[PDB]
């Protein structure tokens, strides 16, 4: 297959202004959300139809008893951190977990803390070891790593049942996740020459204009890849033309293992 | 989704005993070993989650994810060792699926075995007569009692600590007339020495 | 520093009758458990609370209902007990839950006994016989036998008392009750502990030996309609002098 | 650190006019995560006005898309308008087309 990927966040808020929530919890395969939970429903609920459909109520109960206790423990490493760091005021913390299935085979595994929106802790699952970015980290990381069996539990975790979990999504969702769906490309003249892409899925694309055969890194203007609103994507990268010297300038587009050329005459 | 154990193990004082325990799961997220002596509440011994072997004092617990087995071993045994031994295994949904646990049985190494069958004295508010088979070695078992007005318990593993001595007994008893120790362990293999002391 | 404490350590109840057990922990923990423990087969999740405002049903809920009171309480209500649920029932507790490396602390136990009638509960007959004169002249060490026989259900806790104080070196009771009737399903049931102690200690005049046999039976509120006499919760016990 | 979002404002299809589209306005980079976004027509607040729930990336900051149907005139004038806390005064962006 093409590379795929599991991830999932906690956003957490110290003293949220009225009505936004306290915690919240998304999983997401690629770029598609696929569970949600928050402090205000107190339920996890699908985000994705194929997870829906696949996943007996059992299991939505389950995660919605975890969800709320995980919600707790939030709440619970936010107050010490805003305590340690002596801060006033709203304040976020924020987790990322998750793993990769590289094409090759290959497999990769994260997981990380920020608080307000910087690296705070990072685990190295093949060292075993938190790294700290400040002294308030430093003293999270020696409490976790006194507990050499929660370490060997996350390595556990990120390369054995995270891409458990990650396989059997893929195949839930196989007809959107593993689809592909052609960039329709074309160039514009605005001066400045824009190669434009829309339509396609997946969201990974690589775009960049050649002057003569020879690329030109820094002289390329690139556009993000934007969701259109019904499932696929759209991009742009633009070249400043030279009017003292003519060039053949071409477009070159890569796609889910297709090149294209777009030579501008 | 199961977890086996066997159901009970039997080995001497001051050797070795591995407890198995293979578990089939959808995911798993930790291996659990417990311990429970009889009537008690079951406390942690160990845990395991990578592969390999941790060892812990006198016990050593070993995973292996891919054969989805664990052992417990405990060297050295000690007569405190008694008890259940329950493995616990985590799965995908950080569920615990509990085995039905192993009861280690541990026989004293008895230093001077003195098998005999002594009758205590009545006591004058009971009509029971009592036999005590005692201070055989630990390779004798008793059996139940083939009468239905006979009462035979297991054999007890008793520890005079002032004196280090530790000795085997099981008790009999019955109010019937024709109910003597002489005869009260006739349905047991006992010891081709036993000493019965003339009535 | 207590860890967790649950209550009661006995109790009998009549078919359709109500009880809640009570558990709490000291040891500012989040996620609270009760357990069934049973002959032959792998603790069973009744119920489970992974924090403090919520819980859930666990393998077994049917039956049983609970109530997380605050971060340290978990109470397991039967609401109509069936002869099903005799069981020993465990309470745990863990720091969270969802996180794979906690293990469980666990409660002492309780042990409930359901019946149909009440009719079959009985104290345990407590003797006790003294050592035997060949065994002293042959071993130098006497052994004293306590009995205590014809209880229902096995509810009871024997002990041994030397001199006023419980003593527990020298004694071996046995770990399981005998079934004096062993086809019966509501076999009543007998129970033995030795006592050994040198010779020179048995021949001391002045030394005084008892056995006693606590057994949790039925209280105040149970009614009794037998010709016999109520087996209320009790102490039997029965003593022996050391012989010159 | 306060991050403050990056605004951008297109079409789903080229646009063509008197067809039918949506227009889109994504929201992304910023932090923290309580915002306001609306869309504008002709400087007037659209209010048949969707939003994808706030979405998560990997150097922890947000990002959301709020979307309209919409049939684009060679006349009306469309905008995105967005409040954070690292903003002074509203952003408005443009539909440049
Ligand atoms: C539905 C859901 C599941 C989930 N599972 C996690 C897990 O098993 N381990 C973690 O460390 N974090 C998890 N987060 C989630 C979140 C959600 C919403
Ligand atoms: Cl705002």
């Amino acid at each position: 297959m093409r590379t795929h990927s599991l991830r999932y966040f906690r956003l957490g808020v110290s003293d949220p202004i009225h009505g936004v929530p306290e915690f919240i919890s998304v999983g997401y395969v690629d770029s598609h959300p696929i569970t949600t939970y928050d402090s205000v429903t107190r339920q996890k609920e699908p985000r994705a139809p194929w997870m829906a459909e696949n996943l007996a109520p059992d299991h939505w109960e389950r995660y919605t008893q975890l969800l709320r206790g995980w919600q707790q423990m939030f709440k619970v490493e936010l107050k010490r951190l805003q305590r340690h760091y002596n801060h006033s005021g709203s304040h976020t913390y924020q987790r990322m977990i998750g793993c990769e299935l590289l094409e090759d085979g290959s497999t990769t595994g994260f997981l990380q803390y920020a608080y307000d929106g910087q690296d705070f802790l990072i685990f190295n699952k093949d060292t075993l070891s938190w790294l700290a970015v400040d002294n308030v980290a430093h003293t999270i990381k020696q409490a976790w790593e006194a507990n050499q069996h929660e370490l060997l539990y996350q390595k556990n975790w990120l390369e054995e049942e995270c891409i458990a979990w990650l396989k059997r999504f893929l195949e839930y969702g196989k007809d959107t996740l593993q689809r592909t769906e052609p960039p329709l490309v074309r160039v514009n003249r605005k001066t400045a020459l824009f190669c434009k892409a829309h339509g396609f899925y997946p969201p990974e694309i690589y775009m960049t204009w050649m002057k003569n055969g020879e690329e030109i890194v820094q002289e390329i203007d690139y556009g993000d890849i934007l969701p259109s609103g019904d499932g696929t994507y759209q991009a742009w990268a633009s070249i400043e033309l030279d009017p003292q010297s003519s060039n053949l300038y071409s477009c070159h587009v890569e796609h889910s293992g297709v090149h294209m050329v777009l030579q501008v005459p | 989704q199961n977890i086996d154990q066997p159901t009970e193990m039997t080995a001497t004082e001051g050797a070795i005993v591995q407890i198995n325990c293979t578990y089939q799961t959808s995911g798993f997220n930790g291996l659990f070993w417990y311990q429970q002596h009889a009537g008690e509440a079951p406390t942690f011994l160990s845990y395991n989650v990578l592969d390999g072997l941790e060892e812990k004092g006198r016990f050593s617990s070993f995973l292996s994810r891919s054969k989805g087995y664990s052992y417990l071993l405990l060297k050295e045994l000690q007569m405190k060792d008694s008890a259940s031994y329950l493995c616990a295994v985590k799965d995908s949904n950080y569920q615990l699926i509990w085995g039905a646990g192993t009861k280690l049985i541990i026989k004293p190494d008895i230093q001077n075995p003195d098998p005999a069958v002594y009758q205590l004295r009545d006591s004058k508010s009971s009509d029971k007569s009592v036999c005590l088979f005692t201070d055989f070695d630990s390779q004798t078992n008793v059996s139940q009692s083939k009468d239905s007005d006979v009462y035979i318990t297991d054999k007890c593993v008793l520890d005079m600590r002032s004196m280090d001595f530790k000795s085997n007994s099981a008790v009999a008893w019955s109010n019937k007339s024709d109910f003597a120790c002489a005869n009260a362990f006739n349905n047991s293999i006992i010891p081709e020495d036993t000493f019965f002391p003339s009535p | 520093n207590a860890g967790v404490t649950q209550t009661p350590k006995f109790q009998v109840l009549k078919t359709g009758q109500s009880m809640t057990l009570q558990c709490a922990q000291d040891m500012n923990h989040n996620s609270m458990y009760w357990y069934r423990q049973d002959p032959g087969m792998g603790l069973r999740l009744i119920y489970y609370s992974a924090s403090e405002g919520t819980t859930d049903k666990g393998e077994v809920p049917n039956g049983y209902n609970v109530s997380r009171l605050n971060k340290r309480e978990f109470s397991l209500r039967l609401e109509s007990a069936a002869p099903s649920q005799t069981s020993v029932y465990f309470c745990a507790s863990s720091v969270w839950t969802g996180e794979g490396s906690g293990e469980l602390f666990f409660g002492e136990g309780s042990r409930l006994t359901v019946l149909e009638d009440l009719k079959n509960v009985f104290p345990p007959e407590v003797a006790v016989f003294e050592p035997s004169e060949a065994e002293i002249s042959h071993t130098q060490k006497a052994t004293l036998v306590c009995l205590a026989t014809g209880f229902y259900p096995d509810h009871v806790e024997l002990s041994w008392w030397v001199n006023g104080k419980e003593v527990h070196s020298g004694v071996c009771t046995d770990p399981q009750p005998l079934k004096e009737q062993p086809a019966l399903n509501d076999s009543r049931y007998a129970l033995s502990s030795r006592l050994r102690v040198s010779a020179t200690f048995w021949q001391n005049p002045r030394n005084h030996f008892r056995c006693q046999v606590q057994f949790y039976g039925l209280s105040e509120n149970d009614e009794w309609t037998q010709d016999r006499a109520k087996p209320v919760t009790q102490i039997v016990s029965a003593e022996a002098w050391g012989r010159a | 650190i306060q991050r403050t979002p990056k605004i951008q404002v297109y079409s789903r299809h080229p646009a063509e006019n008197g067809k039918s589209n949506f227009l889109n306005c994504y929201v992304s980079g910023f932090h923290p995560s309580d915002i306001e976004v609306d869309l504008l027509k002709n400087g007037e607040r659209i209010e048949k006005v969707e939003h994808s729930d706030l979405s998560f990336s990997k150097d922890w900051s947000f990002y959301l898309l709020y979307y309209t149907e919409f049939t684009p005139t060679e006349k009306d004038e469309y905008a995105c308008r967005v409040n954070h806390v690292t903003l002074s005064q509203p952003k408005i962006v443009k539909w440049d087309r």
